[PDB]
């Protein structure tokens, strides 16, 4: 449910590798395992909010889900298992019941025929399933799992048939494209593409088909008003790309000479993510003085009759200085409103791209400034965004208004939080402002916790707001605060529970929360002498559980705001672990130092809770390992640990020709 | 120029070990306090939960106040006065920490705030409005008014009156804002509200104060390609509650992103800082890489109308480790820094920046070119300046704790009138304030000091005769604390203590007679006392009792029995005196001042009529004679020497009667022995430039109640405060309840009257 | 009937063993005369109009980096005043024999103003000051006070006694400056004192005659 | 458990789990009666007076909200008019006897700031609006419970006072205000006016 709802767009391959881990931790068998990923994805299909989300979770589940299964196949008799749990599943009525009322369509056949066209079932056992639902069934629009599953191929013939735009022709490109841009098409060809693993490509032939209408050639007034147009096509799917499956996915990652494409250079210093806040006065944004004098002057010259050559690029990047200038000259009082109204059609009536580039440096300028200097540039956008110009549109200008409206929303959302106003372009952020106002926010924290130890799983809204408040309150604070809310559980049910939810809540930046987990949380508790009446034996063996769980999934080894925070930070490690591989990582200074402490806690004397719980954790260090965690292990503690008390030496010793004789040693000598 | 005054260590409680390190906080008081908190970190973790309490002349005296904070400590927060400490941790808990029975030992918490799971990241005291800046182009102006100026700023929120409340605002991480408002009754009235609509991340936050009662709060999130916001707060109280009014000023980016060239480097905001409080329109940022880092100034200027603008960068640095901004509130302007620039002055113009290697630079606040270097021979994880800005104390990445003294030209070297000109310009900027001058006196060397005594003294003079009541105890103080640091000048401190302590004898006494009828008006009878005294030089004590209404000078015959010891101690020290006559000592200054010797013959004429009314009130001496009056023998002795001394210019040698007749008394009486005040272990007679003591806390490289002159035993059982300066000694309560001259011992509760703090010392159980 | 009482203390070790004392003889009378009948735990602060009691101790000047005057906000209680007066700690002093009474009355005048403006459903009420002083003034002029700032003692007193505020005196020990400040205080155009050493002038307020 | 016992003991009871898991009514905390003023109480819905707990056979591991204080079907009840002796029969009181039975004072109170509350909502789109009909049952049923002792009045009104500090909540305090009336013309002169 957490690659479900963060990142639709990841790899399989970490996916798989990360759900062999967990199968591996905690021993699952095979049906049991698949039937938790095909309920995890029903029940995150249902509770799904109306809108593009409903079509992602649609791709995920029956996209992306058969494609892990087939690498799991590959990687471990999986036949059997699979049609084990899908039996499991069919008893299941009124999931399947509730799936089917928000499918509009039974979805179970649509998985059934998909596994077996992947070949993870028989046939056989995918017509005798089917026939068992039909029973349990029985007591005009096409529904969204159709389109998705032709559309995926229609995602790759569009790619092999745009390459060539048409063979050059550009009318067939934009009709092609405007039919595209009618209602819902284009999120079912990028749903389709993110959860096949395509969207990248998808995006490098949008940006290529930019570059080349970017420029233009020698035309006449109805050859150009074509190009002009895809350009305003292929920024405007650039934009909405870009704005729901992240940035990453725009970028080229390698680019060979300094040719960058404009919309990567557009979209890396001028266009508002979630993270990235503008500088106004950026060099980006004051590109000269020249062409932008010639620009006013083609805004205020009248329905521009000159798009026959126009170099879209100069002119977008031109724009931010543009109505800067004409910002100025309205607080001065030189400009009218009305003079205003006309620069803002001009702007928004033939070409609509430049009033989202117009828009995102409003939205930079107006976050610098104060309060009560804001109330002009407001009405900017009041106008950049307000209802269509008409009667000068070049083509498919209502779809364009529609993906305009949306790009804009996105865009000024933040600024408009910031003072109560509302601009009012009619969901589409549903998952947007979630906190509550004034309320301290370790409320917030203990309150979802409790809610999903009681329900037993975690939503999609919880994992959201769980993602803000380890962004918010950074990842001491959001580990500190679940580990102090399962430390107060009494119940062995209850811990076990919480033990297993809080492994995939921290899941959310894994590597920073072990390093939180096992460098300051679990020594805090540990050399405290206050403190480890709170490591008593339920809670303790559940807590013992998930440091070691953590531990080896940061060994063997995910969002955007995460990404963007580890790059942000800056520590020594060097100097927070003196300590008395590369041991420069920090995860191996971590490990070194927590198994020192483990062996002077049980090397000492005043054996209490805290030597309990490092009896529990190195003895599930050797019952989760396969084997390695234990490398980081002072071999001082193979001697200690049957001190305190066979194969919690024959595991923990990594088995050099040294590490034999510490071995034998030990095990002659119980 | 910069000196290590000493360093501080802990003994073996060091080599914290398996728990990684904490930020430290560090808070030097107006009083010589410094509070801090430390990673000690054997076993319990309430080791870094622990606030020490420094001294900052006695350092091997440290108390450890045992916090109840079961987070980290994130700030400390002295008082304007320095009588409370702010101390605020992570999840919510700001506490508030006020004296116990005024001892600076005993610290308790009865106040406090709580936004419950928020860390609070900034936190501070309400402005109280008072401001002061100081004309160091008038340091000659021969007026206290002229030299320090008080600067007409407002106080936020006040009160039915002009009298400000006194609070906290604290600033957490989330967007959350919290006022408390300290009622004069014990109440305490909380209200959180959030910054912005946007709640977001508020990593780092610093609070400053305008004119016109406004907070000014400053928002970071540490991504240093992210905007420093601000926040114009105005609280009120409605009718029951507070009230808070928040508003969005203009953000600034910052430059080293907007380099082009390498701008990815420099990702954290490591410290945002205004420049002081009360100075909300500059702020000092500091980007750091892993490596490297860079401080810059900017400006609220106006022009959009207010917009932020860069002053001055560094170039290139090691990462900044700990930033400490002076609070010496110099006047700032153009004249003031010519004259400050050409008279090398410079106290109030300078930060500290420690770094990941040993060095320490002070740089100059408004173009931050490095005016000074201390290279460490580890690094600095808290620094503070001192409020007169001559010593910077610093916690390091160990246990140790170092004061260095800073030299006010930073080691271009003065000629000596200059030297003396801005140490006296400090000392007083400390007289005309309540602070503490203990960091001048790292400053002052031994051949200067006499010349500063005098100097201080011309300045006690040609004040405008209020000011000269009101710096009277202050100057007295000022001239011993300078008198001890001298070899030629030692002698004469234990003077100025007994001058201290004759004053508050004699006012007292002088307090206590409560006329009981209005005899010749429009004079109190401690004048009608003193006029009598000095225009009846009859040598015989009977004489000038007769003409002194004696029916006035009645009391209740209980406390003028509980007056004896101060009697006694009065009565003694006349006899020490005179007996002394004869042969420098610890009376010598007393035989030629005429104003002193009036006032004990005018207290052994009013202890001769209290004789009269009660006997047992009198002081006993061991007489070898039994037909013997010895206080009026002592009166006889210093009416004669008196009347040497109250001549117009006189300068009279004293006559050879006189000193055979005092050569008599130890035939005729026991001269007892007395307890002389300041006993020294003061730091700064000890210490020498270019050598440091390294300390050890805790380790610390006949005996009478000064006060009550109550002779403790041997060993004494009954508990005692020292004063903090001087070294006077008191017993702790009071011995008996009931017969208590509360008029006597009511004045030295809160300090002594030398002026320094109590302080507990502990029992020795040998 | 309506009245703004205002009582002036000196929070100093003079003025502490004398204070259980007068409060008794002298201050708790003049409460129960302002309200009728001893106060008891009923009467309860915010009614804009009636008799508002307040509070300004001050200090003399050892208390060196803390503000000089401590005042307390206006009360409808009586008993909240009483427990006001129980609250005051007298520590202060040293070697020094007079204290800042310029504060004090600076800081009456702006509680004087701030009542003038608060009542405005009568035009002028009974406006009684009390000083509770057991000491000479300095000389300094008043500091710590905004619009009555370089104002010696003499002048707030009258100004004090101009504009009709009713000005009293209360003292352990008799003494020539605080008699010379008492008859300056004239407003425009009987033996009160129990013990004969206490010194007691009240120009306003009925006290039981000793 | 004792950290010498721990896992010995705990996982034991855990095996008692699914025992209590038979002897459970689910959904016990979700079903609420129809209130009848006839009698003759079924004891299903029977509280304990001293922790509004519902009282549970054995000593067994039940489930997570059964240890809890069931207010809501507390409160589903009190807001019932003609609720007066089914309350008594839940709370086991017995109108012979005067107790101070604190927590229905406590259930009393929320019940008066919610619909404090839900007054300060709108109450003047719809004049009935079931607000002013919810402050006369409140009138009814408070004076009953606060004449007969079953709760207090001082500490009622002081724990209210705490409730109202700083929650903002003036629109229909002249109701509150009203039923204060209510208790207080009722019984002024059989207690001192100190309560
Ligand atoms: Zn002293």
């Amino acid at each position: 449910l957490l690659e479900g709802t963060m990142n639709l767009t990841g790899e399989t391959q970490s996916l798989v590798e990360q759900l062999t881990m967990v199968k591996r931790m905690q021993h699952i068998p095979t049906p049991l395992f698949v039937l938790e990923i095909w309920k995890a994805c029903f029940v995150g299909l249902i509770e799904s909010p109306e809108g593009t989300e409903e079509l992602k979770w649609t791709a995920f589940t029956f996209l992306k889900i058969p494609q892990v299964l087939v690498k799991l196949k590959k990687y471990s008799d999986f036949t059997e298992d699979v049609n084990c749990a899908f039996e499991f599943l069919l008893k299941l009525t009124p999931l399947l019941d509730k799936a089917d009322q928000r499918c509009n369509c039974d979805c179970t056949n649509f998985l059934l025929q998909e596994c077996g066209k992947q070949g993870l079932l028989s046939e056989a056992s995918v017509n005798n399933l089917m026939a068992k639902r039909k029973a349990d069934r029985e007591h005009n629009i096409q529904p969204n799992i159709q389109l998705i599953l032709r559309a995926e191929p229609t995602v790759t013939n569009i790619l092999k048939t745009m390459d060539a735009d048409h063979s050059k022709s550009p009318e067939g490109l934009l009709g092609v494209l405007g039919h595209m841009l009618s209602g819902k098409s284009l999120d079912l060809l990028l749903a389709a593409a993110a959860a096949t693993g395509k969207l990248k490509s998808f995006a490098r032939k949008f940006i290529n088909l930019n570059e080349f209408t970017t420029y233009g050639s020698e035309e006449s007034t109805k050859p150009a008003s074509v190009r002009a147009l895809l350009f305003d096509i292929s920024f405007l799917m650039l934009c909405h790309v870009a704005q729901t499956y992240g940035s990453e996915v725009i970028l080229s990652e390698s680019r060979t000479g300094a040719e960058v494409p404009f919309f990567e250079t557009w979209m890396q210093t001028c266009m508002p993510e979630e993270g990235k806040i503008l500088n106004p006065d950026h060099p980006c944004f004051r590109p000269d003085s020249t062409k932008v004098e010639s620009l006013v002057a083609l805004l205020n010259n009248s329905s521009e009759m000159k798009l026959v050559q126009m170099k879209w690029h100069e002119a977008c990047l031109s724009i931010s200085a543009a109505i800067l200038e004409i910002l100025n000259a309205w607080e001065n009082g030189v400009l009218a409103f009305e003079s205003i109204q006309k620069i803002t059609d001009n702007i928004k009536g033939k070409v609509c791209s430049l009033a989202v580039c117009a828009v995102a440096w409003l939205v930079a300028h107006v976050r610098m400034l104060g309060l009560d200097e804001r109330e002009k540039s407001l009405q900017m956008i009041r106008q950049l965004a307000g209802p269509l110009f008409s009667e000068n549109t070049l083509q498919f200008y209502n779809e364009r208004v529609v993906i305009m409206n949306s790009i804009l929303e996105r865009m000024c959302a933040d600024v408009l939080q910031q003072t109560a106003t509302q601009i009012k372009f009619p969901d589409t952020m549903p998952y947007w402002n979630l906190l509550p106002p004034k309320r301290p926010i370790k409320e917030v924290l203990t309150d979802i916790f409790a809610k999903v130890l009681e329900k037993g799983w975690v939503d999609s809204r919880s994992i959201h707001i769980f993602d803000t408040l380890l962004h918010m309150g950074g990842v001491y604070w959001f580990c500190n605060n679940l580990i102090k809310e399962l430390l107060k559980e009494t119940r062995k049910e209850h811990t076990l529970r919480a033990v297993e939810l809080l492994y995939s809540i921290f899941c959310l930046d894994m590597q920073q929360v072990t390093l939180v987990l096992l460098g300051h949380i679990l020594p805090g508790l540990l050399t405290d002498s206050s403190k480890w009446h709170s490591l008593m034996d339920p809670p303790g063996t559940a807590l013992a559980k998930l440091a070691v769980w953590c531990a080896l999934s940061s060994y063997s080894s995910a969002s955007t705001r995460q990404k963007k925070r580890h790059r942000e930070d800056i520590e020594d490690y060097i100097s927070l672990f003196p300590l008395d591989v590369n041991m420069r990582d920090p995860l191996n200074r971590v490990l070194a130092n927590l198994f020192l402490l483990i062996s002077s806690i049980l090397g000492s004397r005043t054996a209490g809770p805290h030597t309990q719980f490092v009896q529990w954790f190195m003895e599930e260090c050797v019952d989760c390992l396969e084997q390695s965690v234990l490398q980081f292990m002072p071999f001082t503690t193979v001697s200690e640990l049957v001190k305190v008390s066979k194969v919690v030496l024959a595991i923990t010793d990594l088995s050099l020709p040294l590490g034999r004789q510490v071995a034998a040693k030990a095990i002659a000598a119980l | 120029m910069m000196d290590l005054a000493y360093v501080c260590e802990w003994e073996k409680w060091s080599k914290s070990t398996h728990c990684p390190s904490v930020p430290l906080a560090c808070a030097w008081s107006c009083r010589n306090l410094i509070a801090f908190t430390m990673d000690l970190r054997s076993d319990d973790q309430d080791l870094t939960r622990m606030i020490h309490i420094l001294d900052t002349e006695h350092p091997w005296d440290l108390h450890s106040i045992p916090s109840e904070h079961h987070e980290a400590i994130t700030c400390l927060e002295w008082d304007q006065s320095g009588s409370r400490l702010l101390s605020a941790d992570a999840d919510g808990q700001i506490k508030c920490w006020s004296m116990a029975d005024h001892l600076a030992n005993s610290w308790e918490s009865s106040v406090g705030s709580l936004v419950e799971g928020d860390p609070i990241v900034a936190l501070s005291w309400l402005h109280n409005g008072v401001k002061l800046a100081l004309h160091v182009e008038k340091s000659g102006a021969s007026s206290f008014g002229e030299k320090f100026s008080r600067v007409k700023f407002s106080p936020s929120l006040t009160l039915f009156g002009g009298k400000p409340m006194e609070g906290w605002i604290a600033v957490t991480v989330s967007g959350l804002v919290t006022v408390s408002l300290l009622k004069p009754s014990g109440q305490v009235l909380t209200s959180t509200e959030s910054l912005c609509r946007l709640r977001g991340r508020v990593a780092l936050a610093d609070i400053a104060f305008t004119g016109g009662g406004n907070i000014v709060v400053a928002t970071a999130d540490g991504s240093s390609a992210s905007p420093v916001q601000f926040y114009k707060v105005c609280v009120s109280v409605v009718s029951e509650k507070c009230r808070i009014d928040t508003e969005i000023l203009p953000s600034l980016f910052m430059r080293c992103t907007t380099d082009l060239n390498r701008k990815d480097k420099f990702p954290a905001i490591t410290h945002l800082k205004f420049l002081a409080r009360d100075m909300s329109e500059q702020v000092l940022l500091c980007a750091s890489s892993q490596t490297s880092s860079i401080v810059e100034c900017w400006s609220l200027r106006k022009e959009t109308i207010l917009k932020w603008r860069i002053l001055s960068a560094t170039n290139d640095l090691d990462r900044v480790s700990a930033v400490a901004l002076p609070k010496l509130p110099i006047s700032l302007t153009n004249t003031d820094l010519k004259v400050a620039s050409d008279t090398q002055f410079y106290p109030g113009l300078g930060l500290a920046l420690a770094f990941h290697d040993g060095s320490v630079h002070i740089v100059h606040r408004l173009s931050l070119q490095t005016m000074a270097v201390f290279y460490s021979s580890v690094h600095l994880k808290a620094m503070q300046l001192s409020w007169t800005s001559l010593a910077l104390v610093g916690i390091d990445s160990h246990g140790k704790l170092s004061v260095l003294r800073l030299s006010p030209s930073m080691g271009h070297p003065l000629e000596v009138g200059l030297a003396l000109r801005h140490l006296l310009f400090l000392l007083e900027y400390c007289m005309v304030t309540g602070y503490d001058w203990w960091d001048i006196l790292l400053h002052v060397q031994p051949s200067m000091v006499q010349s500063l005594v005098e100097k201080l003294h011309e300045e006690y003079t040609r004040q405008t005769a209020a000011l000269q009541q009101v710096l009277s105890t202050r100057i007295l103080a000022m001239k011993a604390s300078l008198c001890k640091l001298s070899p030629c000048t030692v002698t004469r401190v234990c003077d100025y203590h007994t001058k201290l302590f004759l004053i508050a004898i004699s006012s007292t006494l002088k307090s206590l007679l409560r006329p009981h009828f209005l005899n010749t008006p429009d004079k109190s009878p401690g004048d009608r006392l003193t006029e009598i005294c000095t225009k009846i030089t009859d040598v015989d004590i009977d004489k000038v009792m007769i003409n002194l209404k004696t029916e006035e000078f009645v009391l209740d015959m209980n406390t003028l029995q509980a007056l004896q010891q101060l009697l006694q101690w009065v009565g003694d020290f006349v006899l020490y005196l005179l007996a002394s006559l004869p042969n420098l000592r610890p009376g010598h200054s007393f035989l030629r001042d005429g104003t002193s010797l009036g006032m004990l013959r005018e207290l052994m004429v009013v202890i001769r009529i209290w004789g009269l009314l009660k006997p047992s009130c009198l002081p006993v001496y061991t007489a070898t004679s039994d037909t013997q009056d010895s206080m009026s023998l002592l009166f006889r002795l210093l009416t004669k020497l008196w009347i040497c001394c109250r001549d117009e210019g006189p300068a009279s040698e004293p006559d050879e009667a006189l000193v055979d007749e005092c050569c008599l008394l130890p035939s005729q009486l026991l001269i007892p022995s007395l307890d002389w005040l300041p006993a020294s272990d003061g730091l700064v007679s000890r210490l020498q430039p270019k050598q440091p003591l390294r300390l050890q806390f805790g380790r610390a490289p006949p005996k009478i109640d000064h006060l009550r002159r109550l002779h403790l035993g041997a060993c004494p059982t009954e508990e005692c405060k020292a004063c903090t300066r001087c070294g006077c000694v008191t017993m702790l309560k009071s011995p008996n309840r009931t017969t208590a001259v509360k008029q006597w011992e009511q004045r030295w509760i809160k300090n002594c009257l030398c002026g320094g703090l109590w302080w507990r010392v502990p029992l020795s159980y040998p | 009937v309506v009245a703004d009482v205002v009582f002036v203390i000196e929070g100093t070790a003079n003025l502490g063993p004398y204070f259980e004392g007068l409060r008794k003889h002298y201050l708790l009378p003049a409460i129960e005369y302002f309200n009728g009948g001893p106060p008891a735990e009923t009467d309860f602060g915010g009614d804009y109009g009636g008799t508002q009691y307040s509070l300004v101790v001050f200090n003399t000047v050892d208390c060196a980096p803390e503000s000089y005057v401590q005042c307390h906000a206006p009360t409808s209680s009586a008993y909240e005043f009483v427990t006001w007066l129980d609250g005051i700690k007298f520590m202060g002093g040293g070697g020094e024999s007079c204290s800042l009474i310029a504060e004090g009355l600076s800081t009456a005048l702006q509680l004087f103003d701030d009542f003038k403006k608060m009542r405005e459903q009568i035009g002028q009420t009974h406006r009684v000051c009390l000083l509770i002083c057991n000491s000479p003034p300095y000389l300094l002029p008043a500091v710590e006070s905004t619009t009555y700032s370089g104002c010696t003692t003499e002048n707030l007193v009258q100004q004090i006694g101009e504009r009709g505020i009713h000005f009293s005196i209360v003292s352990p020990r008799k003494l020539p400056a605080l008699r010379l400040l008492f008859e300056k205080a004239a407003p425009p155009a009987t033996d009160v004192s129990q013990d004969p050493r206490h010194m007691v002038l009240v120009r306003g307020l009925v006290l039981p005659v000793g | 458990p004792h950290w010498l016992l721990g896992n010995l003991v705990s996982d034991f009871v855990d095996t008692f789990r699914p025992t209590a898991r038979i002897n459970s009514i689910c959904g016990r905390c979700s079903l609420l009666p129809v209130v009848n003023n006839s009698g003759a109480i079924c004891n299903s819905w029977k509280l304990d007076p001293a922790t509004l707990r519902f009282p549970l056979k054995g000593l067994l591991p039940y489930d997570k909200d059964l240890f809890e204080p069931q207010t809501a079907l507390l409160r589903y009840v009190l807001e019932q008019p003609y609720s007066r002796d089914m309350v008594c029969n839940m709370l086991g009181l017995n109108k012979q006897h005067k107790q101070r039975c604190p927590v229905l004072e406590d259930q009393l109170v929320d019940l008066v700031v919610y619909a404090m509350e839900r007054s300060e909502t709108e109450e003047k789109f719809d004049d009935g609006g079931t607000s002013q009909l919810l402050w006369q049952h409140l009138s009814s049923q408070l004076i009953f419970f606060v004449l007969f002792q079953f709760a207090s009045f001082p500490h009622m009104v002081l724990s209210l006072h705490q409730k109202l500090a700083g929650r903002g909540l003036i629109k229909g305090r002249d109701h509150l205000m009203w039923v204060l009336l209510q208790f207080i013309s009722g019984s002024i002169q059989k207690n001192a006016l100190a309560d």
